[PDB]
């Protein structure tokens, strides 16, 4: 569970 | 020697590209701005072209020539989309210089100290189109860049246009490559010498050229060391604080390793710029308005089993999830650096 | 003026006190050893004191002249011991110098280049009396320094003496504390002049001295800054890299802002070492054998609603959790100082 | 949630 959770990626664009 | 065998494969671009019909060439050297490091030439394939697969799956860019992608708005030019994009507001962002700096709005408290560089204001594609216009006839020096998700209030004729779009194609590849949902179409219309600076995008980005000639400098995502993002809680954050135009080495050493892949688009290519991955991003000086539209794709979900040892993307995921983490952790984001520098002073040096 | 106010302040451990019956001081300044850094003295109350419940609720050390925590163990001597601690396994720490630096014998395999410095022996009570004797004996060097965790196997009599512990007093500050469990009862048997380099335990912790002086030398967790320990993969995790017989200020810069607090604990005394803090412990030179038992309890729970900005321990906890979790992250504890120099480097200076 | 992850401690002592 650790791993993915700091494998987790957003989804920020652009501004 | 094998600096000599380098020192020819930093071929930046390539030789510009002659027009059909033996229009000379589109553009020519002198119109691209001057750097300090190298860059190797992304490849301009065809779509029917393996390699060009084989360049996405793995997640390298990749120039595609002929996908079709957004045939129908190649006609676009200021007129036309004055004419039928509608009446909603659109976001324009006005700067003093070339580099538009952007900002998340939403960071702009925690930081007090930054002071904008570009503001945005919202107007009617009319009005931007009418105050292009003013600052040409008055040899202004403003610079303004237009940026908008296009979205439900657009013409009829724009609709049109978009289903004219080569889905077939696109929705393959989302498909191929396991990626998300499209996110947006986002529109960019740029003055001649506009320069967006170095940024990654937490999304998959078929970049669509549409009018005029962008010069597209890309970094993989395993050069972090030598970009210094903005730390995750500030307004710039996913930026290099790198001014390519002055670089600081004396602040960002290792920005003296970086090199670049590299690539001028014009009307009908598309670009992959892979997630995570670094793109500059300038519109050639003296080349008029550019025009592009981009198609943002959420990411593919993160595997079951994880393989190591971790991909670089990986590691700037776990990195921006460790700064997030002890920004909600310690109540304050201001506190992110102190608490860093305590844990590796003397420690991990 | 206020350094003279402060260079006073600094008073160490006080002049030393005068046993009962005039039996001059039972030791004298010249058994410490010589340290770059100020202290200030801990303070030394009754149990009944509210001083002293004040300290102990805040977290701070004191110093417990009268519980008779371990009223029946001060008859205790080697020639005692050894006819009564029953014929179990002690584990004894041998060593060429004074400073004993201990190890986390699991993590000696990530860290290849790490060489141990004191060496671990088990062997029977009797084996290491006698082993002391033939040192003694012969002159040398060497030193030996018992710790075991007192088991089962104990004799009739030592069980005995257990039961006449003062569990009504520590039961009640466990209580009162909110504290865990007691985990263990520490058995220390020191050679006169013996260093336990500073380090910090993650259990509360009364440390009840029994034979001998024990100079003891604790910093507040908010010193971590200038402490440096070895990350926590390292076998030395949760010991300062300072050499305190040799600070190198060049890498350990902030060691020269590091404030001590200091005291002697004699036979009967219990010096209430907080979770977090560090503890530097040397037996006094030419004082002879000492014999300390401590008692670790687990630490009070995390509070349900969290009060900021967190106390220094708790940020203790939570860089502790970041190197852990990047540690099992990356596959491999030797990542996390690369990952975290890349973090900061240029981003948070 | 994140906070109280991050507070958490381990209980070693000594050796
Ligand atoms: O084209 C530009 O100037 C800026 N666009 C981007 O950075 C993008 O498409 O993701
Ligand atoms: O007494 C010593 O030499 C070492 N003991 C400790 O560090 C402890 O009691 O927690
Ligand atoms: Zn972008
Ligand atoms: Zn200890």
């Amino acid at each position: 569970e650790v791993v993915k959770l700091l494998l987790e990626h957003g989804a920020d664009v652009x501004a | 020697m094998a600096a000599t065998a380098a020192e020819a494969v930093a071929s930046g671009s390539g030789e510009p590209r002659e027009e059909a019909g033996a229009l000379g060439p589109a553009w020519d050297e002198s119109q691209l701005r001057s750097y300090s490091f190298p860059t190797r030439p992304i490849p301009r394939l065809s779509q029917s072209d393996p390699r060009a697969e084989e360049l996405i799956e793995n997640e390298e860019p990749v120039v595609l020539t002929d996908t079709n992608l957004v045939y129908p708005a190649l006609k676009w030019d200021l007129e036309y989309l004055q004419e039928n994009i509608g009446n909603g507001d659109f976001s324009v962002y006005s700067a003093s210089t070339h580099k538009f700096l952007y900002y998340d709005e939403k960071k702009m408290a925690n930081f007090q100290n930054f002071k904008p560089r570009s503001n945005r204001e919202e107007m009617k594609f009319h009005e931007f189109v009418e105050k292009l216009q003013d600052i040409q006839q008055r040899g202004g020096e403003e610079r303004l860049y237009l940026q908008q998700t296009l979205n439900d209030t657009v013409g009829r004729k724009i609709v049109m246009d978009f289903l004219g779009f080569n889905w077939n194609w696109i929705n393959k590849q989302q498909g191929k490559r396991g990626w998300g949902q499209l996110t947006s179409n986002l529109l960019l219309i740029g003055m001649e010498g506009n320069v967006t600076p170095a940024h990654y995008d937490e999304q998959q980005n078929f970049f669509a050229q549409i009018k005029g000639y962008k010069r597209c400098i890309l970094f993989p995502p395993d050069q972090f060391e030598c970009l210094y993002p903005y730390p995750v809680h500030h307004p710039c954050d996913r930026q290099s604080q790198v001014d390519f135009d002055n670089p600081d080495y004396e602040r960002f050493p290792n920005f003296q390793n970086v090199v670049g892949y590299e690539t001028v688009v014009g009307p009908g290519d598309v670009l992959y710029i892979p997630m995570y991955w670094w793109h500059h991003i300038e519109s050639l000086l003296n080349g008029g308005i550019t025009i592009t539209v981009n198609f943002w794709y959420k990411g593919a979900p993160t595997p079951k089993r994880i393989e190591y040892p971790l991909k670089a993307h990986q590691k700037v995921a776990i990195m921006r999830n460790i700064e997030k983490m002890l920004g909600e952790a310690l109540g304050n984001p201001q506190e992110v650096g102190p608490l860093l520098n305590t844990m590796i002073k003397g420690r991990y040096n």
